């Protein structure tokens, strides 16, 4: 209508796609640029005009949360807690959500995934039901995509619907537009702690889904990614690198050829062999074709991109390749100077490997269209981020994530004071320790952790004593710093007797030692003092 | 680092001439207590306590084996090629860790004052004293770079410690020169310089109070 | 899930008389049966509940029953349904009437 069409020359998605519908070229293209259209930063980086990215959620009655209010950074958000804090329960509760993005753009009218009742639904809900509502941002013409799951206890007094048509609209304009043009699509996955797992060498022979660009959406939110998927398909890449198919197409033309040519001279027992060898061509040209018309990056660029991210990303992996070895096909790594295979990486290198792989690839699959498929756009969702890494790692991962997934919202979770002091507060929201489940609202911390101590962190953000309470030796400095003042700064015989005890534990050049030889001096010089004044 | 005072040559040194004697062959219990006269039981180049400590030469046996039994050459380093390996500063690193330098570019202790080339931040850093270009910066740079003294994090650290435990005594004698006469002010700062002749990163922590 | 009054037609005519299913079905009704007004079980829970350490056991089975009561009160007239304790003894001598030396 007339409406329709001055809020889509305004630059709404969604009235510009009604139109689009309706008449079914130049709504088409709108739509189209409106996702397709960026530009590159000072910094080299490409960058959407119209950026995706999940803005808010509430959870109602929701496992231990009686009413949750988190806002979303756009770029980084870390939520910290004691355990049993329900850091988990809001990246599952965001991962169903996102679930029904995921099944509409893979079939029309395809369902996400619902709450349970059995473990969803709060214990003490007065009212019996549970709700989910998230509030998702892609560019100016579509400010709010709202949604809502919800679910009701099994009692049933009303069955309470989930809201999730806004996704399927949002959904539909992303599949359409693709099924007509190919477009880059967004990246959706959930890493918890069950990517944790032990790798099988089995490497399963290759059926060919694995080359499917929507392969990509195979369960993403699941939890584990499926880095055996990674192994199979980096492996068909290395093999399609090795044989070009062009070639195989013109030696396949020229035998085609040469076997007509015998055909026509009269040897008829060749005739099946030729239809066999006409089909293989037809075949092979099709998905030359197919190849050539999805637009997608040659496997050798692919192969690289992949590569790059990995290495850089992992630190103590240089390269990564395959190798034949006797009749099979072995990936290989650089790992500390060492050539090793992935089963013999350390559970720590091999955990974030997978996290890193999983996720290169599956962004190469779904941005076909950029130079870098890496800067496309997505949400991300890492449980325990530091997940059996050292500290030293810990103070790099976060920048390395962010360095090669520019355009990716990434929301964590982590328990390590270490991560957080490579943060700005404005990306952390803590749970309060004595919150019995009634927070409204998560908040940033008080204190600024980004570049700060880790002692400060523990003590300010994370409530934890610098030194162990349970352990006599922790109280020691303290209790020679209260002697002294006690005694007015002399050092007594009770006094003496603690500073040999702190000398004959830590040592003569401990920190704790230093310490109290601080305070005897500071103390001596104060009293001095403290004499003159008094003359 | 200090500026040390090279005084009396010890006897054993006359005995062993080089191209003739390896160091394996010579006793080092009689060459130790001369340079702990002149080191003060601390390290030559960080100024840590010597506990594993081994004879170091300033210039290598490998690229110079006619300085070998020099009183000149020799110094007291922390760190042990025998009890432990991968020690990662002074002595140990100059060799192995530090890869190509020339030897003329590096302080030596016994000769030149460290003070006008290195300064001591209270952060724990070492730079660069305020000041310098060509070589005297080249020198500079050079010492800091081949002794690993801000690059091992255990020397950083410590050092770093050791200066901020003394920064609320440093703070606090400042404020008292308002109230004192300059002779008794000048008496409790003479005491606090006095102490750290005992203590471990001398120099850091004369920087902090100076 | 609890059990609804027409899973008796389920899988009646094909699938029915499986002795697995009647076993797990059979404990499952003797760990409820082993061991009253809303109001009044509200009450008794309320007080129970103020008492609450060995009385802790009784306050969960008291609270079973109550959730019981209310969902037997707010089930439809369409499902209406004998108790577990009356299901579980005629089952019981149907099988000793029918089976032939089971007593
Ligand atoms: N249905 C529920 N009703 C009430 N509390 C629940 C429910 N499900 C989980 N909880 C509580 O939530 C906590 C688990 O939250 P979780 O996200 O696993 O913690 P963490 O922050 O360590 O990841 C536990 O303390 C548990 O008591
Ligand atoms: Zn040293």
């Amino acid at each position: 209508t007339k409406q329709y069409e001055r809020k889509a020359k305004g630059g709404n998605l969604l009235s510009a796609f009604e139109l689009y519908q309706r008449n079914s070229g130049e709504w088409f293209e709108m739509c189209r640029d409106y996702i397709q259209d960026g530009h590159v930063d000072e910094s080299g980086i490409f960058r959407p005009d119209n950026a995706f990215y999940l803005r808010r959620l509430t959870l109602k009655d929701f496992r231990r949360f009686s009413l949750l209010e988190i806002k979303l950074e756009e770029d980084l958000t870390v939520i910290i807690g004691n355990n049993g804090k329900g850091k988990t329960s809001i990246l599952y509760a965001i991962a169903k959500t996102l679930s029904w993005f995921v099944a509409n753009i893979l079939k029309e009218g395809g369902s996400g995934q619902r709450l349970s009742e059995m473990t969803d639904i709060k214990n003490d809900a007065e009212d019996r039901y549970s709700d989910v509502s998230s509030t998702f941002f892609f560019g100016k013409g579509l400010k709010s995509v709202p949604i809502r799951l919800s679910r009701s206890a099994l009692g049933t007094a009303e069955r309470r619907d989930s809201e999730v048509k806004p996704a399927k609209d949002l959904a539909d304009i992303w599949r359409v537009i693709n099924e007509v043009n190919t477009i880059n699509l967004p990246t959706f996955a959930l890493y918890n702690v069950e990517r944790s797992q032990p790798f099988n060498r089995n490497i399963k022979d290759n059926t060919g889904r694995r080359e499917e660009r929507f392969d990509a959406y195979s369960q993403t939110l699941g939890g584990a990614g499926r880095f055996d998927h990674f192994v199979e398909w980096y492996i068909y890449l290395h093999k399609r690198t090795v044989s070009d198919i062009s070639s195989s197409i013109k030696e396949l033309e020229q035998q085609v050829n040469d076997l007509q040519r015998t055909v026509d001279g009269g040897m008829v027992s060749v005739k099946s062999l030729l239809e066999q060898m006409k089909f293989k061509l037809s075949e092979a040209i099709e998905r030359n074709d197919a190849a050539v018309s999805s637009r997608v990056l040659t496997e050798s660029v692919q192969k690289s991109i992949v590569e790059k991210a990995i290495c850089s990303v992992v630190p103590s992996i240089s390269n990564i390749w395959v190798e034949m070895i006797t009749g099979s096909d072995l990936v290989k790594v650089t790992n500390d100077g060492h050539d090793v295979t992935i089963d013999q990486l350390s559970d720590g290198q091999r955990v974030f490997l997978s996290l890193v792989a999983d996720l290169a690839r599956r962004m190469v699959m779904l941005n076909p269209l950029l130079e870098n498929p890496l800067e496309g756009r997505g949400i991300v969702l890492i449980d325990e981020i530091e997940l059996h890494l050292h500290p030293k790692w810990q103070q790099e991962v976060i920048l390395n994530l962010r360095s090669a997934f520019p355009n990716i919202q990434f929301i964590i979770t982590t328990h390590s004071p270490i991560v957080l002091s490579t943060i700005e507060k404005r990306c952390i929201r803590e749970f309060e320790p004595n919150d019995d489940g009634d927070q409204s609202f998560l908040d940033s911390p008080d204190m600024q952790t980004k570049g700060s101590e880790n002692a400060q962190i523990l003590e300010q953000v994370m409530n934890v004593h610098s030194t162990p309470p349970g352990i006599a030796e922790s109280h020691w400095l303290g209790n020679f710093e209260l002697l002294l003042l006690d005694n007015s700064g002399e050092l007594d015989n009770h006094s003496q007797v603690l500073y040999d005890q702190i000398k004959a534990h830590f040592g003569i050049d401990s920190i704790e030692l230093k310490k109290a030889d601080s305070l005897i001096r500071i103390n001596k010089m104060k009293n001095k003092l403290n004499k003159i004044r008094a003359e | 680092m200090r500026e040390l005072a090279r005084l009396e040559r010890p006897e054993i040194l006359d005995q062993y001439i080089a191209g003739q004697n390896d160091w394996m062959e010579i006793d080092q219990s009689a060459v130790w207590p001369k340079l702990t006269e002149m080191q003060g039981g601390f390290c030559a180049y960080c100024e840590c306590r010597l506990n594993r400590c081994h004879i170091e030469h300033f210039r290598p046996r490998g690229k110079f084996p006619a300085l070998t039994f020099i009183w000149n050459n020799l110094f007291g380093s922390c760190g042990d090629s025998r009890k432990s390996g991968g020690w990662s500063r002074c002595g140990i690193y100059k060799d192995n860790g530090a890869g190509a330098y020339n030897a003329d570019d590096l302080i030596k202790p016994d000769e030149e004052n460290p003070d006008d080339y290195l300064l001591f931040l209270t952060t724990g850093e070492v730079v660069p004293a305020i000041g310098l270009t060509g070589r005297a910066l080249k020198k500079a740079q050079e010492t800091i770079r081949v002794f690993n003294l801000n690059g091992d994090i255990k020397l950083f650290g410590s050092r770093r410690t050791a200066v901020q435990a003394i920064m609320p005594n440093v703070e606090y004698l400042y404020t008292l020169l308002e109230e004192f006469d300059e002779d008794d002010w000048n008496e409790m700062l003479r005491d606090e310089l006095e102490k750290i002749e005992s203590d471990e990163y001398k120099t850091a922590l004369k920087h902090a109070w100076t």
